[PDB]
RNA sequence: GAAACUGCGAAUGGCUCAUUAAAUCAGUUAUGGUUCCUUUGGUCGCUACUUGGAUAACUGUGGUAAUUCUAGAGCUAAUACAUGCCGACGGCGCUGACUCCCUUUGUGUGGGAUGCGUGCAUUUAUCAGAUCAAAACCAACCCGGUCGGCGGCUUUGGUGACUCUAGAUAACCUCGGGCCGAUCGCAGCCCUCCGUGGCGGCGACGACCCAUUCGAACGUCUGCCCUAUCAACUUUCGAUGGUAGUCGCCGUGCCUACCAUGGUGACCACGGGUGACGGGGAAUCAGGGUUCGAUUCCGGAGAGGGAGCCUGAGAAACGGCUACCACAUCCAAGGAAGGCAGCAGGCGCGCAAAUUACCCACUC
RNA sequence: CCCGCCCCUUGCCUCUCGGCGCCGGCCCGAAGCGUUUACUUUGAAAAAAUUAGAGUGUUCAAAGCAGGCCCGAGCCGCCUGGAUACCGCAGCUAGGAAUAAUGGAAUAGGACCGCGGUUCUAUUUUGUUGG
């Protein structure tokens, strides 16, 4: 039945934040192996043909990618199922536009055009700090990158801003109570706030509290916290809404009172 | 414990060496044999009878080669008839939903008791940790023995 | 073929269990090596993932060590004396981990006499006249006090070990699995291990 | 058959190893600089500790 | 640019529900007890201006009733098969001919040829794994300075926890049986100089190791339909535990040798039945419930029935191979060939279920 | 019916290193936690589809995830959604202390720097290396 690895993905089993239909067909892109996990990524074909409407079928996105137009983190990706993920930078210089994949408020990626001067660095969360042969310190970030010789005062869960062209860690933020952060998993997928607490359970799943810019509090696991600023000051540019998560009642009030129908 | 060599091979702790040294560093009081032991963590304290006393148990948590991780359960001792192995019973209640009522159930566990503990007898309460498969039907190790209940170990004058 | 699965066993209650599937490959056989002593032959098995694995047959040379001295040399394996698991593994001279073997003891003698400038167990001295007293009583005025008198005091090999060096053999324990690596390494017995194994050997045979 | 392009390939293949060695050299140099920089702040922490230790051990 | 060698895929998808009752499966956790083609990121220096012979296709002669049968003869290649240097070491430690002041010497002093080993990966052994609370004599030493003694330093990383990671020492090498490029494509520059001495970018491919991704496997806690006209079951034909090993990717009676006599049960063990694959779910429903789930998503199992293997990162694979059993096809009777529970279609069974159609335009 | 006073009302502590008062000195939060449980409230973590449910004139509905505007086309466009709930039992987490379990010193020992005796010893400073 299953003697080896699988290579198909059914449309009904694909992640839900891809916001796919159910009548096009039985199958889904099935992102190829990459630096981001399968359930937490966003393939190139879905970002180009579904959210940007640049293409209309799979052939069109294939022949858009086969012209060396799309650059993910500086390098030119030719695959149409490459798993782009959190805090990535897309660049299409034929039209002069850059994006940044970040969860907006409702647990899905947004379209978040940024200035070309901001599409040079990216923030990365440290997952591992080990020592190699001859006592050389290494890093491992949330997107599989490995850095040799980091300054010996960066530890786990800290954030490092790296130059996209050279690697070469530039600056870093420390995991401490008072630092801006965005939640990247669970139920609060997208909300932004300050830490103010870190509960510790030796042996399993140390939980962390957060309190956003309106006095609302919510907790998560330490595995889903992402420090993105020193405090009340983001280092990357925030999307529209800024991870506030206004309730359904306030949603309805603002959608009705503003009468957001058209221009 | 005067002679712990009872099987057909020399029992000795690994990572411990019988070294080159002079005459009369001790003819009795320093017999040149240190003790390997580790702390389990999670707040459990290594008993002094594992640090002082001598025995060879590779499957002991405090001196042997085994790592405690995962779940931590507890129970009462029901049988001590195997070598370094005891049988403990865990009772619980199972809630049926049709009726709004519970029912009594029980599970048995074979668990490993290090020679570090020498006071255990049927009726004690025992904490356990989760280890790799240690035999066909053993996956847990006794971390702590306690008996602080009625009809105590003996007359209460402590 | 041969299988290491758990599902042919009775469950803890003593009840049978029925199979649900045919034998897999991640549950394999590959019969035993049964390493004898003789000129080297080594076969190679392809295992899960690639990762060739050397199965030895008829090894005759090992890499043994003397831990008091921190002196390890290549040596020849002569015979097997004790085996804690079975007794038919000494009748057939099959060489497994934690076996008790006799080795040649010569390179340790060479290193000792060279390092300490002092003899091992020797009966009489005539062979030392053309050679060997050349090494042991080297004709030099520099060093031969200051260095070798700091080598002395320490050069006190125990009774059993210096008794070993007379018959030309030692007693060693294998600490590597020749069936998996193809090497027969180990360490020479000393102290209480030596006493225990010597008493066991003396008590078993004869 | 030997052709200028084969020798060009070989030249490339040697220059790559040369570049790698230069990279390793200068990276190790810079990191040793930064580590020596951190040791001074570590010394400063230790001396502050000892100073306040003697301060509070006065009385 | 046919053919053929080479590389990769064919272990996905599709189909069906026979087996299966703490088994599968579901929620929950663990690999600090394992393997992982590929992707992304790190690593790449202790005859050489380029080595060897030998098979396809192709040419030509054939054999058999017969097949995706194949033999003999003549050529020719590699990123197939097989060898194998060059550079840049100006590389430290152990040795110790000798050699220099005053204490001969020992030791307080300073050079030193000579030789040996000297990258990562494997195997065994060993060492260290650093900072606690203060003073008094005696033998020798640094500094605040002096020719008998007073104040004053002690130094990778991480985990709840490792016999972890990194370091030092002594050896080992598995070769035919680790690595350190004899490989292919685009477009260019200076010559104490006349094509070579030189050097310059961009790719493709390949590759030891680590991490990441996609997983796989083995484990923890809890959860199951009917049955007592099933009350005791299990055990040299391993049953429960202990010590040493074999084997395995690894933990483990997984298997062997030697010991102990254990383990489960009225809280239903053990045995039997199921027209039983599990679940997400479906019908009905005041509140509670009852019945169904072969079936499009997740997991498992199988390819007529059992069994055994090759290649491979991954298979006990059946659109692979080898046997036995049951069927059944061709034969020139010597021999050869088979597996629709894939899509259509046909026979049989039944109360009971569709076309031997068109297309890769969509989804992949 | 959150702060604290008749004895206590998170509260006893024991010190210690990290940032916090003030005129070398003065002090509370930080470390254990209230014998434990069941129970109850709350957080975390649990594929989609289906089910309930928000928006949307498929011509209506079953469905589906769409869609809405303004320019003579002279914008080489703009706005906006693809919510939310439920997901038992078992496991994780923090408040509550009624109800129901379980336990404490009767031949005692709780407590205070109370001491007395014997006995093991950590290895820091007396600068360092050692008797
Ligand atoms: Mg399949
Ligand atoms: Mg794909
Ligand atoms: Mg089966
Ligand atoms: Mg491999
Ligand atoms: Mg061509
Ligand atoms: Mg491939
Ligand atoms: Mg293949
Ligand atoms: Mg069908
Ligand atoms: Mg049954
Ligand atoms: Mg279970
Ligand atoms: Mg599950
Ligand atoms: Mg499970
Ligand atoms: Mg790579
Ligand atoms: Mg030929
Ligand atoms: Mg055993
Ligand atoms: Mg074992
Ligand atoms: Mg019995
Ligand atoms: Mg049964
Ligand atoms: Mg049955
Ligand atoms: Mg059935
Ligand atoms: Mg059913
Ligand atoms: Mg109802
Ligand atoms: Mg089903
Ligand atoms: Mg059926
Ligand atoms: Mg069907
Ligand atoms: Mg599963
Ligand atoms: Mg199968
Ligand atoms: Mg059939
Ligand atoms: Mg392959
Ligand atoms: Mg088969
Ligand atoms: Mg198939
Ligand atoms: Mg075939
Ligand atoms: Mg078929
Ligand atoms: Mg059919
Ligand atoms: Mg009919
Ligand atoms: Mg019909
Ligand atoms: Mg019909
Ligand atoms: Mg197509
Ligand atoms: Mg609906
Ligand atoms: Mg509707
Ligand atoms: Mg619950
Ligand atoms: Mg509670």
């Amino acid at each position: 039945m299953a003697r080896g690895p699988k290579k198909h993905l059914k449309r009904v089993a694909a992640p839900k934040h891809w916001m796919l239909d159910k009548l096009t067909s039985v199958f889904a892109p099935r992102p190829s192996t990459g630096p981001h996990k399968l359930r937490e990524c966003l393939p190139l074909i879905i970002f180009l043909r579904n959210k940007l409407k640049y293409a209309l079928t799979g052939d069109e996105v294939k022949k858009i990618c086969m012209q060396r137009f799309i650059k993910i983190d500086g390098k030119v990706r030719a695959d149409i199922t490459y798993p782009a993920g959190f805090m990535d930078v897309i660049s299409i210089d034929k039209t002069g536009e850059n994006f940044r994949l970040i969860y907006d408020t409702k647990g899905r990626f947004a379209v978040h055009r940024i200035t070309p001067e901001e599409a040079k660095y990216k923030l990365c969360k440290v997952r591992k700090i080990f020592v190699g042969t001859k006592g050389i310190p290494h890093l491992v970030t949330h997107d599989a990158r490995t850095i040799r010789y980091p300054d010996p005062l960066i530890k786990m869960n800290d954030t490092i801003q790296i130059d996209l062209e050279t690697g070469k860690i530039t600056d870093f933020i420390k995991f401490d109570t008072g630092n801006l952060c965005m939640v990247t998993g669970g139920a609060n997928l997208g909300r932004i706030g300050v830490i103010t607490n870190r509960e510790r359970h030796p042996g399993s799943f140390d939980v962390v509290h957060v309190k956003d810019a309106n006095g609302n509090s919510f907790a998560t696991r330490l595995s889903n916290i992402f420090v993105i600023g020193k405090g009340n000051k983001p280092w990357i540019s925030l999307p529209r809404g800024k991870g506030i998560r206004l309730t359904i009642a306030e949603e309805r009030d603002k959608r009705l009172a503003a009468k957001q129908s058209s221009g | 414990m005067a002679d712990i060599q009872t099987e057909r091979a020399y029992q000795k702790q690994p990572t411990i060496f019988q070294n080159k040294k002079r005459v009369l560093l001790g003819e009795t009081g320093k017999e040149k044999l240190p003790r390997y032991y580790k702390n389990i963590g999670l707040g459990f304290k290594t008993p002094k009878e594992a640090i002082e006393g001598t025995y060879i148990d590779k499957k002991c948590p405090f001196t042997g080669n085994v790592s405690i991780r995962g779940r931590i359960l507890s129970g009462v001792v029901t049988k001590m008839k195997m070598q370094r192995t005891i049988v403990i019973r865990r009772d619980y209640l199972h809630y049926i939903r049709k009726y709004n009522r519970f029912e009594k159930r029980h599970k048995n566990m074979s668990v490993h008791l290090s020679p570090c503990f020498r006071d255990v007898q049927i009726g004690d309460i025992v904490t356990v940790g989760e280890c790799r498969p240690l035999s066909k039907t053993v996956r847990f190790n006794v971390l702590k023995v306690t008996k602080a209940a009625g009809t105590k170990k003996q007359f209460q004058k402590f | 073929g041969i299988s290491r699965d758990n599902w042919h066993k009775r469950r803890k209650t003593g009840g049978k269990r029925k199979p649900y599937h045919k034998k897999r490959k991640y549950e394999l056989g590959r019969p035993a090596a049964n390493t004898k002593i003789g000129p080297r032959r080594i076969h190679t098995v392809g295992v899960r993932g690639g990762n060739k694995k050397y199965r030895a047959l008829r090894l005759d040379v090992g890499n043994f060590s003397w831990g008091s001295e921190c002196c390890t040399r290549k040596t020849r394996i002569i015979d097997v004396v004790y085996n804690a698991s079975n007794n038919e593994l000494v009748r057939t001279k099959t060489l497994v981990k934690n076996c008790i073997v006799l080795i040649d003891s010569t390179p340790y003698r060479q290193w000792y006499e060279s390092h300490y400038a002092l003899p091992l167990g020797r009966k009489k001295g005539a062979k030392l006249t053309p050679e060997e007293e050349e090494i042991l009583n080297k004709k030099r005025s520099k060093k031969i006090q200051k260095k070798y008198d700091e080598r002395k005091k320490n050069a006190k090999i125990s009774s059993l070990l210096e008794e070993q060096f007379q018959q030309g053999k030692l007693l060693a324990c294998i600490a590597s699995r020749p069936g998996q690596c193809g090497r027969a390494d180990g360490y020479v017995l000393e102290g209480k291990e030596l006493e225990f194994y010597l008493r066991k050997i003396k008590a078993r045979k004869g | 058959l030997v052709t200028p392009r084969v020798l060009q390939h070989k030249r490339r293949r040697i220059a790559l190893k040369k570049q790698r060695t230069k990279k390793n050299k200068e990276e190790a140099a810079e990191y040793a600089k930064l580590l020596a920089k951190r040791m001074k702040e570590a010394k400063e922490k230790r001396q502050e500790q000892i100073a306040k230790r003697r301060r509070l051990s006065s009385l």
